[PDB]
RNA sequence: CUUGAGUCUCGUAGAGGGGGGUAGAAUUCCAGGUGUAGCGGUGAAAUGCGUAGAGAUCUGGAGGAAUACCGGUGGCGAAGGCGGCCCCCUGGACGAAGACUGACGCUCAGGUGCGAAAGCGUGGGGAGCAAACAGGAUUAGAUACCCUGGUAGUCCACGCCGUAAACGAUGUCGACUUGGAGGUUGUGCCCUUGAGGCGUGGCUUCCGGAGCUAACGCGUUAAGUCGACCGCCUGGGGAGUAC
């Protein structure tokens, strides 16, 4: 009941999951969508057409207000990156600015040995 | 390195002549200073020993000239290892 | 080239992401490459040219 | 990396920040590093671009 | 001697010491038996990012040429002076006048 | 005596070394705001974290390690190795007009010194990663690969240990011997009118002729033709072991 009327909308975009989240020009939560709850969980997520379905249940929940326009950051790879974004263009909200927010590093941290089969 | 004001100094006071850049005298005791001035250096940082490689280098190279007045005239020998302090 | 003012001749040799260029689309003689990749690199902390973009 | 266009279009100019980073600069940290494993099939995978 | 060229931006709230600062500095180098043969101001402009906070800063320039003594003197004044951002000097590379 | 070797002058390129600064991206953590039932992970799963409010998101703060792009078939170093920007101290290499010394050189058992990583001692530090160790899974079993954690260690100082497929598996120095395409850096010259064109040095890739080779292949940076000095080999196992 605030109407935030514009807002960024946050694509955490991974590889075993994907969530988009719909907060307001500040940065506050006002909606957030997510593949595991998205019925089909396991792994059967992932997948672009999965995740467009997740986002799209924002427009379910953060529809309260009236967010008329909206950005978009899209972090970190994987199948929701443009599906996402996708989804959110025929919900019937606007567009303001694509970006990609994913953590790009020069060479700070070393990442994990891990896999090796 | 070392400084111009200073090479093309000491070089006109072994010379036996002028601009002799050539002669062990001069060039033998031009190799003195950089060592003596790079001691220095050297009681500092220590660990540096790609910079000792040709602190050493020119040490034996200076040695090697000195070996040579030895075996060309026996007193300018003796007669420059004075001048420089040498020998220890 | 060898500086960080001349800000003006270093726009074009980045991009939306202040990235240096590479100089395989630049063939810039090599030893110009070296210079030119300097300058961005200094040039930056005077906040003359951006180091990311994002922020 | 930044996207801002008038008349509401979902066009994309997305794919064309996609060229200098994006999924690539990323997968290629993504699991373990590289140390020799690099500077030698950085060395080897040159020669294939010969022909 | 050898030659400069420091480059300091000092806080945009605190330009109107900038010009009382080069002074300081510039009757420094001259007491120092150095030379000044280039300066400029060029005032407050905004930041490629917000170092140190803000998005702007007051910049100028010297590329003096006094002995490095007295310059390191300087880095020790600059540190110590909350109203100077950053500071940037490289070395000679032979005097450098006009242009910029 | 001057062509070997060296000195001087003036330039050039460089992640060569030692010290001290400093910047930006990211991770983790601490605090607070928004917001709500999932997050994380896998081939699946599960351990684990979540309603004591995570994850996500945003603001502020602390800290440590490493420096995307440039980055290359690149460069520097005796080797090992050496990548952000800045300053200070410092080594070597190369070119050019030259000027100077005058065989002062090559090699080198023993000797001295330098040595990746792991490891050791004292004291610091500790974000990420990760031997050990602990859970979850896989499996006939699984003291493993995989997953969730995680200690030494990895980082710093100072001292020790001296090994590596320390590899070009090819000792150092010098002189000769068809060619082709390229890289990098210096210099001379050319309506320098140009990106540019012609030479002449250094270092370096790839192809390849003669020759060499058991063959693979090496091929002016030789494993070709020679000369000086040094190290080394003499069947496999036992054994780089015992004493």
């Amino acid at each position: 009941r605030k109407q935030v009327s514009d807002g960024v909308a946050h694509i955490h975009a991974s590889f075993n999951n994907t969530i988009v989240t719909i907060t307001d020009r500040q940065g506050n939560a006002l909606g957030w969508a997510t593949a595991g709850g998205s019925g089909f969980r396991g792994s059967r997520k992932s997948t672009p057409f999965a995740a467009q379905v997740a986002a799209e249940r924002c427009a379910d929940a953060v529809k309260e207000y009236g967010i008329k326009n909206l950005e978009v950051m899209v972090k970190g790879p994987g199948p929701g990156r443009e599906s996402t974004i996708r989804a959110l263009n025929a919900a019937g909200f606007r567009i303001t600015n694509i970006t990609d927010v994913t953590p790009i590093p020069h060479n700070g941290c070393r990442p994990p040995k891990k896999r090796r089969v | 390195s070392l400084s111009t004001e200073a090479t093309a100094k000491i070089v006109s006071e072994f010379g036996r002549d002028a601009n002799d850049t050539g002669s062990t005298e001069v060039q033998v005791a031009l190799l003195t200073a950089q060592i003596n001035h790079l001691q220095g250096h050297f009681a500092e940082h220590k660990k540096d020993h790609h910079s000792r490689r040709g602190l050493l280098r020119m040490v034996s190279q200076r040695r090697k000239l000195l070996d040579y007045l030895k075996r060309k005239d026996v007193a300018r020998y003796t007669r420059l290892i004075e001048r420089l302090g040498l020998r220890r | 080239e060898i500086d960080y003012k001349d800000i003006a001749t270093l726009k074009n040799y980045i991009t939306e992401s202040g990235k240096i260029v590479p100089s395989r689309i630049t063939g810039t003689r090599a030893k110009y490459q070296r210079q030119l990749a300097r300058a961005i690199k200094r040039a930056r902390y005077l906040s003359l040219l951006p180091y990311t973009d994002r922020h | 990396i930044k996207v801002r266009e008038n008349e509401p279009f979902d066009v994309a100019l997305r794919r064309f920040k996609r060229s200098c980073e994006k999924a690539g600069v990323l997968a290629e940290v993504r699991r373990r590093e590289f140390y020799e494993k690099p500077t030698t099939e950085r060395k080897r995978a040159k020669a294939s671009a010969v022909k | 001697m050898r030659h400069y060229e420091i480059v300091f931006m000092v806080h945009p709230d605190q330009s109107e010491q900038v010009p009382g600062m080069i002074e300081r500095y510039t009757a420094a180098i001259t007491g120092a038996e150095g030379k000044i043969h280039r300066l400029e101001d060029w005032g407050r402009r905004q930041l490629a990012y917000p170092i140190n906070k803000l998005h702007k800063a007051h910049y100028v320039l010297m590329n003096v040429e006094a002995p490095q003594e007295v310059i390191d003197e300087l880095e020790t004044t600059f540190r110590f002076n909350d109203a100077v951002i950053r500071s940037m000097v490289m070395r000679t590379k032979h005097a450098v006048t006009e242009a910029s």
